[PDB]
DNA sequence: CTTGACAAAAGTGTTAAATTGTGCTATACTGGGAGCCGTCACGGATGC
DNA sequence: GCATCCGTGAGTAGAGGAAGCACAATTTAACACTTTTGTCAAG
């Protein structure tokens, strides 16, 4: 089980939305390089390795932990979706 | 280790020869041997005098005699150069003159005839085949009632599969008697009058019945005249065509009259004389002589139609499914039939040419062209259903194959279109087939096998044994009857008490007809052999077969032949009794011919020199690859200077242990729950099987490749391959081939070979980079052969052939072809199958190390651990009663012998373990121990479960439990016992074929498919898996659109999307959207091929392009 | 299932005292068993009961590492504040449950304690859980359940043996009662009072009844005498299982029907663990092949069935 | 560890004059117990070379010093008139059971490696028994019984695995 | 069961025309002559009567 | 980066030899040949 | 009321599997020769 899935499954009208909403931020972190995350530095994902601890690569798993937060703001017509990307590559080059 | 057996019953006679079906069938039909003087009309002699002689009608071709030459090559040598075992077949024929009276002889040679080898097999291109037995409908005349009208009755004639039509005799409901043939029905006096039968004597023999015989007197038809209703039939038969007397004799004749066109069989003709009660001169349906027609069968069976409807008491109806009414069709009559097929087109050749060319100088030899001929036969042995794969597993596995009998095939039923009353258990059954071997799916009950006591006789039907009773007495005479025969006896059981021969109970069970009943001693008259005559071979070798569901004993029959030689294979603890005779009979081991000493032993050949002086020498088969990939060989039994007797054991053959059936091994089997690891028929076992070598098989995989003439020039195999290190050409000889002894593993060279390139100018930016680096392009390309994934072993034997080398016939074009045989020893992994002998069976899940495995108060560990929860929903419990009795045998040092249904029973199995108790537990205390502070714990709690009797003495207690077949087990990992006492023993399993290394398969990218541009599907190919319709709609159900959508485009066929996916992944990026799949543009383009327009629009229903305009005129 | 089963004794079972001390006395004499129904003053009880007060599920469960007792002796524990009277195998299944979902007191009102856990009792205990917790938390009770059942599973020494198939002692009486029946009606059809069908109908009645009555004194026997038989405990728990698959293993075969589809007139009276004659082995084998054919033939006839619904609802 | 046969490519062949396969000739080589004498020795090879008729068994290996065969009456192989057999074997020093696939150890081109099962106890077993002190009556007695190939004794073997337990019990010392 | 059998009566059959195009004995959706009914009606003009 | 070179690789008629396309044969000859029932069983739609 | 015609029947995996001849048209290959295109040496 994903941790906090019932939390997140009452975040919403429909699952399915939550699932759309999941994936696009996923595409977000990807395309500026998780430059963008609204996490603390003590909150970010790590993984294991042989060499030591770094940084989570699954951007799905930042997805669902962000949203948790209650940072993030989702809905239908927020904003022009041409005037977001600009303003977000502008503040994320 | 001694030997104990059990049971009652003594056979009076042993087991017929087990492959006697096939060996000999097919020299009935040869007569190779017989001189052509003394060969009888039957098999390929019967069938050169039915199409001989051939008549112009002034010139007569006829046939004297027929022989056999010797085989051009040697059956090894056949199987290396991919050759048919044949021989020449040579036909003594001579041409005669009817106008001037002159003769000319010669010998004309006919084709090449196969050979079946000793075992009953034959070598096709260079495999090895099995012809299939196959069972049908006999021949002969029948009678059944209306399903739709009661108390009306059809009679039919059938002859021989494409010999003939079927004809009915039915009364209509108007009173008219008609008779339909090839889907016409027409009234049956216009016939019956065409056979010269007037009013006067129709009525005198059939007039005794009452209103039937009043339709068959029309006087529209009893004046005219035999020719004037001739010609009137053959209008009805086909209309159309010119009626003309010359043509009109031509069709009915050769409709029920032509014995080449027309036959009824000898079967069919000896079931027609023991019906109706008459005698046949031919068979034909009439015969025609003196320029006229005249009755043979139409009567007699009019008679019995009429007498049935009236209901006379010696009347009676047919049943379709007696196996008295069914008949088997062998090889050697298989055969035959194609012989006579295309020695029909021979006779039809020679007609056309000895009417046209040369007709005054002519030669037997000229006219004849055997090339019909040889093309029917080798059609039969390549390309029928009954000619099939063989299956050599192992010995058993052949065996098997050779006594199956089928009612698919040419002539036969169809799959799909059989019902539910054609796959039944008819109670004829009983001694014939057997009830329980058949494979479950869609060929239940329409693929079988042949009783172990059972035969085949000259007709066709088969026979089974009986012991003939006389007076209460039992005789030693022994009769084979059929069932027609049988069912006219009562028939006592095999189990009957007897005082000698004299039968001793009051009350027999015995069958009337198929059902019991409960008679005195003197009313029986027929007794059965043995209980072994009611099953085949393989359900024969399943100790107490009489304690299993037969819903398991069918899987575990069937599992035999599928397990594979172990190279420390045994025989079982518990045994039937047929293990001997399977080994002799499959030919796989080697015995002496006679009495002599053993003069040479080694790996590859004994030397015997026998008592009369002189020497014969056995050459051994060594690591020899079969049909499925396992290796055969033989191990030598004997030493330099043994004295041997007729028939003593000169070598083992696969799967055997000193002359008895070795399919796997005797282990030590607790039955108890471990840690989950038993869940759902999983198995566990221990690592001390591994570390004696035990389920450790090899096998040996071939591969090849070829070097042929192309346009661009020819292929050459070399070990100079362009653009290849050292370390890659490390194995490989100077001729380009690996050196025998090499390790291969996945991605290692076999054989090297380069082709010409094809003519392309390279790529701009190629062209650049071959600047840079100063190196000009080759003109050759690597195409060598490499081992694919998940493969691998060591090399063990190479074979080359060339071009023009003797016996070998290359395809055009091709130069030579290189063969490596590669060979692995296999041990049990995770993974792997394993079952006994009563259908229980699973895959290993876990392998423990021997610290962790339950062990015995003495310190030994079992072997494997079986989940008691298979045993109760299955109702299988021979494997309980077989594990009691391995565990007596364990300490007392002895095997044993039960047969089915007369063998051991529990106070004989309680009384041996008595005795193994006694070592068991006497031993510890003569060394000084007692009894355990943990088994007075477990004995506790086992008086609680009502298992031992309160009151006595701990060791009494242990004995009770030991008569139960339990012991108190202790627990590896812990080292306390478990609660309560474990049922432990020594039990027969086998590994079988399907192991997971041949399964486990894996794909990225690939091959594509031409068309749909779609993966292609199989391990072999490197395929992708099929994603289904059913498989999608689970997708649908879940509303995983994204997921869905990417196996329809980007995984499987949009050529541009998979494209572009695999570029982004490799750097590091998601995946793009996907764009339409190319099997959706097929199938417009098809529409578009059937003159339909079919647009693709948008929201203002303007077109929208899906073929980027490359489609479009300008 | 086996940790939740308590046990049940006959050596005392009836026996009356007067104060616990007598009662108790008695137990060290022989006289009474553990677990033995008694009365001490007016009601019922054993004893365990009376002998063993433990103070918490630690010291019950400490005890039987000790074996001073076993998961299935009935005794007196405290436990939540109430004075409970069970065996330590009951009071260890209702901690699994708390611990796994993490807390005590909402796990309490999820059990059933005073009967064994069964296959339907453990699929209500999933679905409660379900609602009152959510995935993530019933997702781990899973874990639990499936880690300890295997566990005692092993240990607690499951086997079947020849002589776990148990045969009853009324299974000769009930074939001998049959046979007079049987040859009473021969006796009234040879006089004329009944046709051959009515004959035939009655023999099928009265084989119909006497298997029946052998299916339950079967499971009579094992419920009195055999309360933790192999067979029997699997049956009961819903593990693997059903009184008609038991009753051919210990009682008898039965009736068996022509491939007509008449049935014999005489059926088969032996059982798996006797063993079947030569005749009744291919009497039989006409329904086991039936059976085959019906399979192989209709799956097409479902599947057919699926892809039409499909078809009419996809939209 | 690895047997050398001269003119054998690999384990599925025969040799003329000789009544087994290699298969079966290393099946017998499983059972060969080899004591070392001196505990710096890591590894030996033993060479043997015979010509028929005899049977070769365990004690026609050439002596080597430090190195003690403990079945010398072992059957190897049977050698018909004619035949030669010239073969090294290599024994090594280890624990546990390896397989011919981990080590692969071959000392020339043509040699065949063989499973390994190093360890020398072959049965164990302990009895427990009900023993008294005085007035205490619930006191154990324990006895133990080890089977041994004979290169190492029970003796030997039961003080190895008492230090191998004795030094496990050091780790729980410093905790981290 | 509820959602197959909704799909199982579907269709009406057309009874009277009144004033449409459509025939006696045309089959068609029920939702679709129920949304020309109501439009019909809007107009003035007569209803067409199906059947189930 | 621009000249003079310098042979070479590629382009251009010319022609003999393989290779391919087509017409013709005069005693008299005048309507095919293979099939051949465990023929699969049941429902729906059409035409009498 | 009935005879005639037509489309339907679960999924995945494997592993074997009999005419010449004469002569005109057309295509191709061989062989020179002319023209174009790089290298080399200056410079
Ligand atoms: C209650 C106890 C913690 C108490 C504390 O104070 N901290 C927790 C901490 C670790 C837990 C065990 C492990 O998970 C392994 C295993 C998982 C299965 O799912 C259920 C059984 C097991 C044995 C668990 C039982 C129990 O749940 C334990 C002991
Ligand atoms: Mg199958
Ligand atoms: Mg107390
Ligand atoms: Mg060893």
């Amino acid at each position: 089980a994903e941790p906090g899935i019932d939390k997140l499954f009452g975040m919403v009208d429909s699952k399915y939305r939550l699932t759309v909403v999941v994936a696009k931020r996923a595409q977000q972190l990807l395309r500026h390089g998780f430059k963008n995350t609204v996490l603390e530095p003590e909150e970010r994902p790590k993984m294991q390795t042989l060499e030591g601890l770094f940084d989570d690569p699954n951007a799905v798993t930042w997805a669902m932990k962000e949203l948790l937060t209650g940072r993030l703001v989702f809905g239908e017509n927020l904003v022009p979706e041409d005037r977001l990307q600009k303003e977000m590559e502008r503040l994320y080059p | 280790m001694e030997i104990k057996r059990f049971g009652r019953i003594r056979e009076v006679i042993p087991l017929p020869p087990l492959t006697e079906i096939q060996v000999e069938s097919y020299r009935r039909a040869l007569q190779a041997d017989v001189p052509p003087e003394k060969r009888e009309n039957v098999g390929i002699q019967a069938a050169f005098r039915e199409t001989f002689p051939i008549e112009e009608e002034g010139l007569v071709l006829d046939f004297l005699e027929y022989r056999l030459g010797e085989p051009p090559f040697p059956q090894d040598e056949c199987r290396e150069k991919d050759l048919t075992y044949q021989a020449p077949l040579y036909a003594r024929l001579q041409l005669i003159h009817k106008d001037t009276g002159l003769i000319k002889e010669d010998e004309v040679f006919l084709g090449h005839i196969p050979l079946m080898t000793e075992d009953g097999s034959f070598i096709i291109n260079g495999a090895d085949r099995v012809i299939v037995s196959q069972i049908h409908r006999s021949p002969g005349v029948y009678f059944t009632p209306d399903p739709a009208r009661p108390g009306r009755y059809i009679a039919s004639i059938i002859p021989l599969p494409k010999r003939g039509p079927w004809i009915d005799l039915e009364v209509e409901p108007n009173g008219v008697v008609s008779m339909k043939v090839n889907k016409r029905k027409f009234p049956l006096v216009l016939l019956l009058r065409v056979l010269g039968y007037d009013q006067e004597t129709l009525a005198r023999e059939l007039g005794a019945y009452g209103e039937l015989v009043q339709g068959l007197m029309d006087e529209s038809v009893f004046a005219m005249r035999p020719e004037e209703a001739l010609i009137r039939l053959f209008t009805l038969l086909r209309p159309g065509d010119p009626p003309k007397r010359d043509k009109a004799v031509a069709y009915v004749y050769g409709l029920i009259a032509d014995p080449r066109r027309y036959d009824l069989g000898e079967a069919g003709r000896y079931k027609a004389e023991e019906k109706l009660g008459i005698r046949l001169s031919g068979r034909t349906l009439a015969r025609f002589e003196d320029g006229e027609f005249k009755d043979e069968v139409f009567l007699p069976t009019l008679r019995y139609l009429f007498a049935l409807t009236a209901g006379v008491p010696g009347h009676e109806v047919d049943d379709i499914d007696h196996l008295g009414n069914r008949r088997i069709r062998t090889v050697g009559e298989l055969m035959t039939d194609q012989f006579r097929v295309g020695l029909a087109r021979l006779a039809r050749g020679v007609r056309e040419r000895m009417l046209m060319g040369s007709e005054d100088s002519l030669t037997p030899a000229k006219l004849v062209n055997s090339r019909p001929l040889e093309a029917a036969i080798r059609e039969f042995f390549s390309r029928s259903q009954l000619s099939q794969f063989k299956d050599e597993t192992n010995p058993l596995s052949s065996l098997r194959h050779k006594r199956r009998i089928s009612a698919l095939g040419p002539g036969g039923l169809t799959r799909e279109r059989a019902g539910f009353d054609v796959r039944d258990v008819h109670r004829t059954h009983y001694g014939r087939i057997c009830p329980v071997e058949t494979p479950e799916g869609a060929n239940i009950g329409l693929i079988t096998s042949l009783a172990a006591y059972a035969r085949v006789d000259e007709l066709g039907f088969i026979r089974t044994p009986y012991r003939r009773v006389v007076g209460g007495v039992v005789t030693d005479e022994v009769v084979y009857m059929t069932a027609t025969e049988e069912d006219r006896y009562t028939i006592a059981q095999a189990n009957t008490p007897l005082e000698g021969n004299r039968i001793a109970a009051e009350r027999v069970v015995a069958r009337r007809k198929g059902e019991p009943v409960i008679v005195s001693p003197e009313e029986v008259e027929f007794m059965d052999v043995s209980p072994k005559q009611v099953f085949s071979v393989n359900t024969n070798l399943i100790p107490f077969l009489e304690h299993d569901d037969a819903n398991r004993a069918l899987m575990g029959s069937n599992m035999q032949t599928q397990a594979v030689p172990l190279i420390r294979a045994q025989a079982p603890v518990v045994m039937t009794g047929l293990e001997e005779r399977v080994v002799r009979d499959s030919l796989a081991a080697l015995y002496a011919e006679e009495d002599g000493e053993v003069a040479k032993v080694d790996g590859n050949r004994i030397v015997v020199r026998y008592e009369d002086g002189r020497l014969v020498e056995y050459p051994l088969r060594r690591f020899y690859r079969s049909n499925q990939g396992t290796a055969l060989d033989q191990r030598p039994r004997v030493v330099v200077g043994q004295r041997v007797r007729k028939g003593d054991l000169l070598a083992d053959g696969p799967a055997s242990e000193n002359g008895f059936l070795a399919l796997g091994q005797n282990v030590l089997v607790a039955i108890m729950p471990f840690d989950g690891y038993n869940f759902e028929d999983a198995i566990v076992i221990s690592e001390e099987l591994l570390k004696r070598d035990f389920y450790t098989s090899i096998h040996i995989e071939r591969y090849e490749i070829e070097a042929r003439d192309t346009k661009l020039g020819p292929e050459r195999i070399t070990r100079d391959i362009p653009h290849l290190s050292e370390a890659a050409l490390r194995d490989l000889d100077e001729e380009g081939v690996v050196r025998i002894g090499a390790e291969v593993k996945p991605g290692d060279i076999l054989v090297g070979r380069t082709s010409f390139k094809g003519e392309s100018e390279p790529t701009p930016e190629e062209r650049l980079l071959r600047s840079i680096f100063g190196e000009k392009a080759r003109d050759v390309k690597d195409t060598s052969l490499r081992v694919p994934p998940g493969e691998g072993g060591i090399v063990v034997r190479t074979v080359r052939l060339r071009r023009g080398d003797p016996g070998v016939e290359l395809k055009p074009g091709v130069r030579e072809v290189v063969r490596v045989y590669v060979a692995q020893k296999r041990k049990l992994q995770v993974g792997d199958k394993l079952a006994n002998r009563h259908g229980n069976k699973g895959v290993v899940a876990k392998i423990l190390p021997v610290e962790d495995m339950p062990h015995l108060p003495d310190g030994t560990p079992v072997d494997v651990i079986l989940n008691p929860l298979g045993v109760p929903s299955r109702m299988n419990l021979g494997q309980i009663l077989e594990t009691h009795l391995g565990l007596a045998g364990y300490f007392l040092g002895q095997r044993y012998i039960s047969p089915i249904f007369d063998g051991a029973k529990e106070p004989e199995i309680k009384e041996l373990l008595a005795q193994a108790f006694e070592v068991y537990f006497g031993k510890r205390k003569g060394e000084g121990f007692g009894v355990d502070k943990r088994e007075v714990e477990v004995l506790r709690r086992a008086e609680k479960l009502g298992l031992v009797t309160p009151g006595k003495t701990p060791e009494e207690q242990l004995k009770e439990l030991f008569l139960q077949g339990k012991v108190v087990l202790y627990d590896g990992r812990t080292g306390e016992p478990i609660e309560g006492p474990i049922v432990v023993g020594q039990m027969f399993i086998m590994k079988l074929y399907h192991m997971v290394e041949d399964k486990m398969h894996a794909r990225s990218t690939g091959p594509y498919s031409l068309i749909t541009q779609q993966p292609l599907g199989g391990k072999a190919q490197f395929g992708g898996q099929r994603f289904g319709e059913m498989e999608v709609w689970a997708l649908e159900a879940y509303g995983a659109a994204h997921t869905l959508q990417e196996m329809l485009t980007l995984k499987s066929d949009d050529i541009e999307g998979r494209n572009a996916a695999y570029e982004a992944i490799i750097k590091g990026e998601d995946v793009p959207e996907p764009s339409v799949p190319e099997s959706f543009r097929v199938l417009v383009k098809e529409l578009q091929a059937l003159a339909l327009d079919v647009q693709t629009l948008d929201e203002k229903d303007n077109p929208v392009d899906i073929f980027e305009g490359l489609a479009s005129k300008r | 299932y086996y940790i939740t089963q308590v046990r049940k004794e006959k050596k005392g079972a009836g026996l009356e005292f007067a104060t616990p001390e007598e009662a108790l006395a008695a137990h060290e004499r022989g006289e009474v068993a553990l677990n033995a129904p008694i009365k001490v003053a007016g009601r019922e009880t054993s004893v365990g009961r009376l002998k063993y007060v433990f103070a918490n599920p630690d010291e019950a469960l400490l005890a039987v590492a000790h074996g001073i007792v076993d998961l299935q002796d009935v005794v007196t524990v405290r436990y939540m504040g109430k004075r409970l009277e069970t065996s330590p195998g009951r009071i260890l299944f209702a901690r699994i449950v708390a611990e796994a979902v993490e807390d005590e007191k909402v796990a309490w009102e999820l059990i059933q304690l005073d009967v064994p856990q069964e296959k339907n009792s453990l699929k209500d205990l999933v679905y409660q859980a379900f609602l009152r917790l959510g995935m993530e938390k019933t997702a781990r009770l899973l874990d639990a359940l499936k880690y300890y059942g295997f566990t005692f599973s092993t240990t607690s020494g499951i086997t079947i043996g020849i002589d776990d198939a148990v045969i009853p002692e009324e299974k000769k009486q009930y074939l001998e009662e049959a046979d007079r029946k049987l040859l009473q009606i021969e006796q009234a059809y040879e006089m004329g009072f009944l046709t051959d069908r009515e004959r035939y109908d009655q023999i099928l009645q009265l084989w119909t009844e006497t298997t029946e009555k052998v299916t339950q004194a079967v499971f009579k026997n094992f419920e009195e005498n055999y309360p933790f038989n192999p067979l029997y405990v699997m049956a009961q728990s819903g593990a693997r299982g059903n009184p008609q698959q038991i009753r051919q293993l210990c009682g008898l075969r039965g009736l068996m029907q022509k491939p007509s589809g008449e049935t014999f007139e005489v059926p088969v009276r032996s059982s798996f663990r006797e063993g079947l004659t030569v005749l009744e082995y291919f009497i039989s084998s006409h329904g086991a092949r039936k059976g085959g054919a019906d399979t192989a033939l209709r799956t097409a006839d479902s599947g057919y069935l699926t892809r039409k619904l499909v078809d009419v609802t996809h939209e | 560890t690895s047997v050398y046969i001269e003119d054998v490519l690999h384990e599925f062949s025969t040799i003329p004059g000789v009544k087994e396969d290699v298969v079966e000739i290393i099946l017998n080589l499983k059972e060969l117990v080899v004591r070392f004498l001196n505990p710096s020795l890591q590894t030996v090879t033993l060479l043997l070379k015979a010509e028929g008729p005899k049977e070769v068994k365990a004690r026609d290996f050439l002596p080597v010093a430090d190195v003690e065969i403990m079945n010398p009456d072992l059957h190897i192989a049977t050698l018909e008139e004619g035949g030669r057999l010239n073969m090294e074997v290599r024994v090594d020093r280890g624990v546990g059971y390896v397989p011919a696939e981990k080590h692969g150890i071959k000392d020339r081109i043509n040699a065949i490696p063989v499973d390994a099962v190093f360890s020398p106890v072959r049965r164990v077993a302990f009895q427990v028994e009900d023993t008294r002190l005085g007035q205490r009556t619930d006191l154990d007695k324990l006895t133990l019984r080890i089977w041994t190939d004979g290169s190492v004794t029970p003796l030997e073997a039961l003080n190895q695995a008492v230090e191998i337990l004795r030094e496990h019990l050091t780790y729980f010392s410093n905790p981290q | 069961i509820e959602i197959v059998v909704r799909q199982m009566m579907k269709y009406v059959e057309v009874t009277d025309p009144g004033d449409s195009r459509l025939l006696e004995g045309q089959v068609l959706e029920k939702w679709d002559v129920e949304a020309l009914n109501e439009r019909l009606i809007a107009e003035g003009k007569t209803p067409v009567a199906w059947k189930p």
